[PDB]
RNA sequence: UCUAGUCCGACUUUGUGAAAUGAC
């Protein structure tokens, strides 16, 4: 049982050992393109607890995403509207950087299914994630009862519908009760249900 | 019912009952509750005193079940007893019926009205007013508390 | 936590009922780990060391600035509950370090 | 307007409920707290974009204020407030006329 | 009443040393 040592070591990100390793890796990633296939996960312990298995069909990609907020993509920063909507900067994207990394890999790798992803490194300008993807057409995957659920058509482009682990977070589904109740079954479904004017036959 | 609508009686009368001078315009006084303080001020003050302003303490996430406390008066207590049990009450004065108001969806017993003459009753309730207890005792009864 | 008095008001109010202890559950030992996990975490602490802000906390505890050490911990960790737990951890590390 | 330093007036305290000696001082509005609910709501409303979200009075007309006398009872050490009419010049304990 | 841009400071990117001075 060696994974606990690795996992606990990765909890000490500000230690000298990790600061050195992360510093060297961060330089290496900057020199390579924004989406790159990696021969094996950089964090095998973290990968396997998110569903990764060391078998044919599982692939890992490193995705680089730029950091910061979302400047409103409007020409010259001009908004035609009331002052409440005139803001241009200090606006934040409703989805997270982790979600963006999954979407970037998912769109590019149209022949694969996105399973999950995890943080691996960051600098002031870029944030780095590893995305776990599955070749749903590979026989080893289709014959595996624990993962072959992802071969079904309902699981097409999970990342683009906010159905991954990162997707559930930014939709407000990580949690229930009085603090998260408006997020189920979906935020827009809740709105439509509450706005419905029910006109019964006998009223 | 369209045939009883008075607009039908006004067919051929030009203004449809809304006048030639004033006419029927879209919203000549604003929509809904507009101008409650400015040009509908008299209406609000005359018919809705207290409308504007704030009073009392807020109560975040107030659940009404905590405050549930249905009440029953003394004058209505006898009506809860079944008719067959009323005859037994008048047939033996040594014992008294036990009226458990909680079994009839009541928590507190208030003291409006009077009890039947010469009929002691043992009242079982969560809460009771002092007048209700006094009237029960002076009639020969007793009060038992429950929860 | 006495039995209910049977009255609707006052202390220990409520319907009279025979209370019993809840049956033991596996989740009762939540927050407790095996001996191996403690062994693993202890070893990794030796290999990894302490973070820069933890070093700052222990330096303040050496000069006896306990109050300032807690304020630094709360600013870093965020909550008073975690801050005072962190300060005690640094004190324990220092307490058995000066004794060696 | 000149007001005497001391004044013998009625005291509402249950201890006194009678006329007692009072010390006269001028009331001054205290500092606005940041924790007051009205301030907490205003700061929330003002945050982000939208600019000024509340009216800002500009058409000042009054040239005076209603000065309030703070009367502290010497028996019970309690305070009562007594407004006076508008005046431009006000003092407490000034030299009396003639003297 | 606001805003793109722009100027300015902090944190971040951000590591390795030395000296002077100062604080605890
Ligand atoms: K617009
Ligand atoms: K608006
Ligand atoms: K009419
Ligand atoms: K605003
Ligand atoms: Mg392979
Ligand atoms: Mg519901
Ligand atoms: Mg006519
Ligand atoms: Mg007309
Ligand atoms: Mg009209
Ligand atoms: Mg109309
Ligand atoms: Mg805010
Ligand atoms: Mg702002
Ligand atoms: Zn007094």
């Amino acid at each position: 049982g060696a994974y606990t040592y690795v996992s606990e070591l990765w909890r000490k990100k500000q230690s000298d050992v990790m600061r050195f390793l992360q510093r060297v890796r961060c330089w290496e990633y900057r020199q390579l393109p924004s989406i790159v296939r990696v021969t094996r996960p950089t964090r095998p312990d973290k990968a396997r607890r998110l569903g990764y298995k060391a078998k044919q069909g599982y692939v890992v990609y490193r995705v680089r995403v730029k950091r910061g907020g979302r400047k409103r993509p409007v020409s010259k920063g001009i908004v035609y509207g009331k002052p409440t909507n005139q803001g241009v900067t200090q606006l934040k994207f409703q989805r997270s950087k982790r979600s963006v990394a999954e979407e970037r890999a998912g769109r590019k790798l149209g022949g694969l299914k996105v399973l999950n992803s995890y943080w691996i490194n960051e600098d002031s300008t870029y944030k780095y994630f590893e995305v776990i993807l599955v070749d749903q057409a590979h026989a080893a995957i289709r014959n595996d009862p624990r993962i072959n659920w992802i071969c079904n058509p309902v699981h097409k482009h999970r990342e683009l519908r906010g159905l991954t682990s990162a997707g559930k977070k930014y939709r407000g589904l990580r949690g229930r009760g009085h603090l998260h109740h408006k997020a189920r079954p979906s935020r827009r479904a809740t709105w439509k249900r509450n706005q419905t004017l029910s006109l019964r036959r006998y009223r | 019912t369209t045939r009883f609508k008075k607009n039908r009686k006004k067919r051929g009368h030009v203004s449809a009952g809304h006048g030639r001078i004033g006419k029927h315009r879209k919203h000549p006084g604003g929509r809904g509750n507009a101008g409650g303080m400015h040009h509908h001020r008299i209406l609000f003050d005359k018919y809705h005193p207290g409308y504007f302003g704030k009073v009392g303490m807020r109560y975040f996430h107030k659940l009404r079940n905590k405050f549930y406390c249905p009440t029953v008066n003394i004058d209505t207590l006898w009506s809860l007893v079944p008719q067959e049990v009323k005859d037994k009450a008048a047939a033996n004065k040594g014992t008294a019926p036990l009226i458990d108001v909680t079994q009839f969806g009541y928590f507190k017993v208030l003291g409006k009205g009077v009890l039947p003459t010469g009929q002691p009753v043992v009242v079982k309730a969560k809460l009771i007013s002092k007048n209700a207890e006094k009237k029960i005792k002076e009639n020969g009864g007793a009060v038992v508390l429950t929860a | 936590k006495q039995p209910n008095t049977g009255i609707s008001v006052g202390l220990n109010k409520g319907h009279v009922v025979t209370k019993k202890e809840l049956a033991p559950r596996p989740s009762d030992r939540k927050g407790k780990t095996s001996k191996r996990i403690h062994f693993v975490r202890s070893l990794i602490r030796e290999v990894a060391g302490f973070a820069p802000y933890e070093k700052r906390i222990t330096e303040l505890l050496k000069v006896g600035k306990d109050k300032r050490a807690l304020k630094v911990a709360k600013r870093k960790l965020g909550t008073h509950k975690r801050a005072k737990k962190k300060r005690e951890e640094m004190s324990s590390v220092l307490r058995k370090m000066r004794a060696t | 307007v000149n007001v005497p330093k001391t004044k013998k007036t009625y005291c509402k305290s249950k201890e006194c409920k009678k006329h007692t000696l009072h010390k006269v001082t001028q009331y001054k509005k205290g500092k606005d707290s940041l924790a007051a609910q009205g301030k907490r709501r205003y700061d929330r409303k003002q945050s982000g974009y939208g600019g000024q979200t509340k009216p800002v009075f500009h058409k000042k007309a009054k040239t005076t204020k209603k000065i309030v006398l703070r009367l502290q009872c010497q028996g019970c050490k309690h305070v009562s407030q007594h407004p006076i009419k508008r005046c431009k010049h006000f003092e407490i304990g000034g030299d009396k006329k003639g003297k």
